[PDB]
């Protein structure tokens, strides 16, 4: 039995300006069991809008996942990404580097 | 969608028989032959997917893929190879398509033939006329007249005597019963 | 292990429901239905991938499957017609993508629009010819199983008490008395080789035995009718 | 063409929590999903519109009996895997099947199993054997070998078949697997100092960036960011260097970029 931890990355679909419309993403990847749970957030609250591509399947037979959010940057608005699994004994938050 | 073999091959006792079957179909997944005695279920001979011959005994199967082409040979012809034989494909969606198949009949190798027609009465009298002993290489022909009735030939096997014969019955006089079938000229007519 | 079908003969008025039964013990998943036909080779009706599922065949349509176990796949024909009088096959594979079909004996259906033009065989035996045995030293003795309808029958000859095989041989298909008829009733022979010294034996008994897969006059049913010679 | 590969996996869960399928598949080509079945919907799905517009509904009525199949059987398998390791609660089983078509015309194709997110069995198709990682591989490769007709079947599927379906699926999604987004590079700057080479806008995902020193050298310790999905259909990614007159290049799809930073 071998347990593989999620990778976690946070990035805009474009290079982020603000006022200008754009999507919040969060890659999930190279995760074994697939149960996985991810919420995205602003200042903290879970955004409920999250749209996610299906379960994928990688050839060194971990998982990996998409989820994203239409989005229009602020200077002061914070966005992160909320990952538990099996692997983390705590949610693991992921800011959006900006 | 199409799979295609002879309807009937025959072949003397002793010698070969190459059943080929060509098919056309969306994808390919394997090619199988399979006997089927009269009145019997088929059974499974071979099985080819990658090409080249395969031998099992007295017969070989034989794939060509980029010809979409097989053959199934029987060397040394016995008696009991006389069946039909059927070739099916899967194709690339899984689904198996059988041929119409191909009927073998193996003629007997007569080694003393003594052609003669016979007149055999019921034991419980009616009578018919038995055409019998003749060589693998007569051909018995159906009659003109609807009321006159006559069979197809049949091999017998005296398997403890070690003799084989070859006979047709007709029944409705035996003198003119197999006229129109051509029977050799030293047919014995008792 | 194997797979089995029932019942292997069936006579039924068009319009009659009736079901095909097929089961294996070989843990196949995969199971099929065909219906063989003179020069159309084996057609599938309906095929199962596992239990739980069915698919169509090629000519589906007049008959039904289920599938609610694996080792039970029954064919149903909620209304049979004239044109599924055929030959029917059971068969199953260990997978559709894996193993060699294992075939079930067969089912012969025949479907009437009426049962009076059914009727059983008549038999006579022939007895050897003179001429052949001072001839060849060889008897044939001929059996002639006529008049009946449908054509399925099974012909075997009992000598002394006991089925011989050995020097028999039997026509493969029975001949139509009244070819112009489409409802002809069929003839069927066999022939039976015995050394004349046998045959010369009072004491030697030749019986040609036909069975009648059946159902004013008598109910043709499935009945054996018999000839003998001594 | 570029390469190609056409895959399949095939994902069992035993015991799975409540709204989890017991079973999986999913068809790729290259990145792109192109179908779907599950041990809830029962069906075999299109998860591409060009995949959808060419196949005809007995493709999918056929294939959704066969995954029927492979799903029981998948079922069957994972019980017997954990019988054999005396393993209770959820285990997982996993399947891999697919095929490259590469640029200079040659193929490769491949099929192996996992247990528990470890390889498990892989097929070796030149040899016709399965690799067994241990003891209750062993089992069951003494089981799949002693059926050599299967391992012929998965030979020619391998080398006939998958790629005779991958050339078919390239046609259908031409426009999208055949097309070419070049990328959109540029250079950041960002008491360390660093460089950034970042790009976006690009497809196939497949792209080379590195960081260059005084023309022809390539400099040591460059970071990479991963090659990711900016969720449009493209692709991003950069390479960074910690601060000489330095040059990003960049290689996609044929064609060389240079960045000169003054
Ligand atoms: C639609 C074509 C779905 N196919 C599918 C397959 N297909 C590939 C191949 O036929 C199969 O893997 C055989 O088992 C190979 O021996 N595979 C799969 O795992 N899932 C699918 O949805
Ligand atoms: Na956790």
């Amino acid at each position: 039995m071998i347990q593989r931890t999620p990778k976690i990355q946070v990035y805009s679909r474009h290079p982020a300006e603000n006022g200008k419309s754009n999507f919040l993403n969060c890659y999930v990847s190279g995760f074994h069991p697939s149960d996985i749970e991810v919420d995205l957030l602003k200042n903290g609250e879970r955004i409920e809008k999250v749209e996610h591509s299906d379960l994928s399947f990688s050839k060194d037979w971990s998982f990996y996942l998409l989820y994203y959010t239409e989005f229009t940057p602020t200077e002061k608005d914070e966005y992160a990404c909320r990952v538990n699994h099996v692997t983390l004994s705590q949610p693991k938050i992921v800011k959006w580097d900006r | 969608q199409n799979i295609d073999q002879p309807t009937e091959m025959t072949a003397t006792e002793g010698a070969i028989v190459q059943i080929n079957c060509t098919y056309q179909t969306s994808g390919f997944n394997g090619l199988f032959w399979y006997q089927q005695h009269a009145g019997e279920a088929p059974t499974f001979l071979s099985y080819n997917v990658l090409d080249g011959l395969e031998e099992k005994g007295r017969f070989s199967s034989f794939l060509s893929r980029s010809k979409g082409y097989s053959y199934l040979l029987l060397k040394e012809l016995q008696m009991k190879d006389s069946a039909s034989y059927l070739c099916a494909v899967r194709d690339g969606d899984y689904k198996l398509s059988f041929g119409a198949g191909t009927t073998v009949t193996v003629r007997a190798n007569i080694q003393n033939p003594d052609p003669a027609v016979y007149q055999l009465r019921d034991s419980k009298s009616k009578s018919v006329c038995l055409f019998t002993d003749f060589d693998s290489q007569t051909n018995v022909s159906q009659s003109k007249d609807s009321d006159v009735y006559i069979t197809d030939k049949c091999v017998l096997d005296m398997r403890s005597m070690d003799f084989k014969s070859n006979s047709a019955v007709a029944w409705s006089a035996c003198a003119n019963a197999f006229n129109n079938s051509i029977i050799p000229e030293d047919t014995f007519f008792p | 292990a194997g797979i089995t079908q029932a019942p292997t003969s069936q006579i039924l008025a068009a319009g009659r429901r009736m079901t095909l039964r097929c089961t294996q013990d070989m843990r196949h998943n995969a199971m099929y239905w065909y219906r063989q036909d003179l020069g159309l080779g084996l057609r599938l009706i309906h095929y199962s991938n596992t239990a739980g599922t069915t698919g169509k065949g090629e000519v589906p349509d007049g008959y039904s499957v289920s599938r609610a176990n694996t080792d039970d796949f029954p064919l149903t024909l909620a209304s049979a017609v004239p044109s599924q009088t055929s030959v029917y096959f059971c068969a199953s594979s260990a997978g559709a993508s894996t193993g060699e079909l294992f075939f079930g004996e067969g089912s012969r259906l025949t479907v009437l629009e009426d049962l009076k033009n059914v009727f059983p065989p008549e038999v006579a035996v022939f007895e050897p010819s003179e001429a052949e045995i001072s001839h060849t030293q060889k008897a044939t003795l001929v059996c002639l199983a006529t008049g009946f309808y449908p054509d399925h029958v099974e012909l075997s000859w009992w000598v002394n008490g006991k089925e011989v095989h050995s020097g028999v041989c039997t026509d493969p298909q029975p001949l139509k008395e009244q070819p112009a008829l489409n409802d002809s009733r069929y003839a069927l022979s066999s022939r039976l080789r015995v050394s004349a010294t046998f045959w010369q034996n009072p004491r030697n008994h030749f019986r040609c035995q036909v069975q009648f897969y059946g159902l004013d006059r008598a109910k043709p049913v499935t009945q054996i009718v018999s000839a003998e010679a001594w | 063409m570029r390469t190609h590969s056409l895959r399949y996996f095939r994902l069992g869960v035993s015991d799975p929590i409540h709204g989890v399928p017991e079973f999986i598949s999913v068809g790729y080509v290259d990145s792109h999903p192109i179908t779907t079945y599950d041990s809830v919907t029962r069906q075999k799905e299109p998860r591409a519109p060009w995949m959808a517009e060419n196949l005809a509904p007995d493709h999918w009525e056929r294939y959704t009996q066969l995954l029927r199949g492979w799903q029981q059987m998948f079922k069957v398998e994972l019980k017997r895997l954990q019988r054999h390791y005396n393993h209770s609660g959820s285990h997982t089983y996993q399947r891999m099947i697919g095929c490259e078509l590469l640029e200079d015309g040659s193929t490769t194709g491949f099929l192996q199993y996992a247990y528990d997110g470890q390889d498990f069995l892989i097929f070796n198709k030149d040899t016709l054997s399965w690799l067994a990682v241990d003891n209750v591989a062993h089992t069951i490769k003494q089981a799949w070998e002693a059926n050599q007709h299967e391992l012929l079947y998965q030979k020619n599927w391998l080398e006939e078949e998958c790629i005779a379906w991958l050339k078919r699926f390239l046609e259908y999604g031409k426009d999208t697997l055949q097309r070419t987004e070049p990328p959109l590079v540029r250079v950041n700057r960002k008491g360390v100092t660093a460089l950034f080479c970042k790009a976006h806008g690009f497809y196939p995902p497949e792209i080379y960036m590195t960081w260059m020193k005084n023309g022809e050298e390539i400099v040591q310790e460059i970071d990479y960011g991963d090659i990711l999905p900016s969720g449009d259909g493209t692709y991003q990614a950069w390479a960074s260097i910690e601060l000489n007159l330095y040059s990003c290049h960049v290689e996609h799809s044929g064609v060389h970029m240079v960045l000169q930073v003054p």
